[PDB]
């Protein structure tokens, strides 16, 4: 199979810089023209940056002229984008992929993808989540089902992953994308399980931050009054 | 820059049926050498963009039948015959006819079910919580449908409008139906100035109000 991998992306803070890495395999690199395409939050795809096969042609939309340089290396297999004074207009999945061939003739643009790297552009600082256990009030009305949840709050930045019970708890689980809470993301996740097994049992979410090294377990406790 | 629009945003269909994605140039896509190159893309939550059409109406590798596109000066549909589960997502319409290449905003394809009143659940905050000046009253309403839903707080009677955050997620491909977490965030002082807190579910249009509460 023909295959393209990003890497390279992560947190910058407004004016600085990165460099994206894309490995191709599974054909003749050189004879492909190259582009790299981003995807913002809001889900907008923009072309970003164009090479063709031999190296000798870029070429960019005038948002990144200037700042964004596509390069490659056909020895190496290799796709490169440097960019430079990066704004938080700029955070947005970066995806790689091929066009053309070289040779005639010219139709089917990007029929390759690569699975995308995260830029983030922001002067927030990276900042643990606070995990609360969501558990129902000492007086409710208890039916058949029981929905308990975690409440994670106040990180930076994505992503974070939550599981209930190391995972082995996957049935009846919604977790919520998160949303901006001024510089700070809010998430919560929900799980629904049987009245008997529970608090008869127990049931624990564990949330992991990759940027902050942090993983945090909590159990979810019927709460007294 | 050409800007291509795309219309309807999202389209509810029944698996089975027929589907039209329209995609608007603000001007003439015709390369100097005639031919007019249109893609369209289907993208599914997770994965990367998946080339369907290209050059208007010609399908790709392994494109099922179903999928046909046509149109002419600025106007471009994609009709989507047979509709099966696997092409529920996003579909983007692309030009590579004049530099820069400019994409479509998308059109989501979802499906069509019977209609679900949702289950409603209401937290108080966690004592954790108090102990850090803050209180979060957190509402979950799981598993309705349609996407529409109207969430109303009340605070000792009072609605409240204020500081409330919201969040869907997509659709859920086993059963179709939507859910929601709708989280009110007060201060702790605030939060022990009030005894009543309400979290309010309506379709009317549906299967009326769905009220839960708690107090202290």
């Amino acid at each position: 199979d023909v295959k393209l991998v990003e890497s390279g992306g992560g947190l910058v803070k407004p004016g600085g810089s990165l460099r994206l890495s894309c490995a191709a395999s599974g054909f003749t690199f050189r004879n492909y023209g190259m582009s790299w395409v981003r995807q913002t939050p809001e889900k907008r795809l923009e072309w970003v940056a164009a090479i063709s096969g031999n190296s000798l042609y870029t070429s960019y939309p005038d948002s990144v002229k200037g700042r964004f340089t596509i390069s490659r290396d056909n020895a190496k297999n290799n796709l490169y984008l440097q960019m430079s004074s990066l704004r938080s207009e700029d955070t947005a999945l970066y995806f790689c992929a091929r066009h053309d061939d070289y040779y005639g003739k010219s139709p089917y643009f990007f029929d390759v993808w690569g699975a995308g790297t995260t830029v983030t552009a922001s002067s927030a600082k990276t900042t643990p989540p606070s995990v609360y256990p969501l558990a129902p009030g000492s007086a409710a009305q208890t039916n058949s089902m029981v929905t308990l949840g975690c409440l994670v709050k106040g990180y930076f930045p994505e992503p974070v992953t939550v599981t209930w019970n190391s995972g082995s708890l996957s049935s009846g689980v919604h977790t919520f994308p998160a949303v901006l809470q001024s510089d700070l993301y809010t998430l919560s996740s929900s799980v629904t399980v049987p009245s008997s097994t529970w608090p008869s049992e127990t049931v624990t979410c564990n949330v992991a931050h990759p940027a902050s090294s942090t993983k945090v377990d909590k159990k979810i406790v019927p709460r007294d009054c | 820059d050409v800007l291509m629009t795309q219309s309807p945003l999202s389209l509810p269909v029944s698996l089975g049926d027929q589907a039209s994605i329209s995609c608007r140039c603000s001007q003439s896509i015709v390369k100097s050498n005639g031919h007019t190159y249109l893609e369209w893309y289907l993208q599914k939550p997770g994965r990367s963009p998946k080339l369907l059409i290209y050059k208007v109406s010609n399908r790709f590798s392994g494109v099922p039948d179903r999928f046909s596109g046509s149109g002419s000066g600025t106007d471009f549909t994609l009709r989507i015959s047979r509709v099966e589960a696997e092409d529920l997502g996003v579909y983007y319409c692309f030009q590579g006819s004049h530099i820069p290449w400019t994409f479509g905003g998308g059109t989501k394809l979802e499906s069509k079910r019977a209609d679900a009143a949702p289950t409603v659940s209401i937290f108080p905050p966690s004592s954790e919580q108090l102990t850090s000046g803050g209180a979060s009253v957190v509402c979950f309403l799981n598993n309705f449908y349609p996407k529409d839903i109207n969430v109303k707080w009340k605070i000792d009677g009072s609605e409240r409008q204020n500081g409330v955050l919201n969040s869907w997620t997509d659709q859920d491909s086993k059963d179709s139906t939507y859910s929601m977490s709708s989280t009110l965030t007060l201060t702790k002082d605030e939060y022990e100035r009030h005894n009543s807190y309400t979290c309010e579910a309506t379709h009317k249009t549906s299967t009326s109000p769905i009220v839960k509460s708690f107090n202290r």
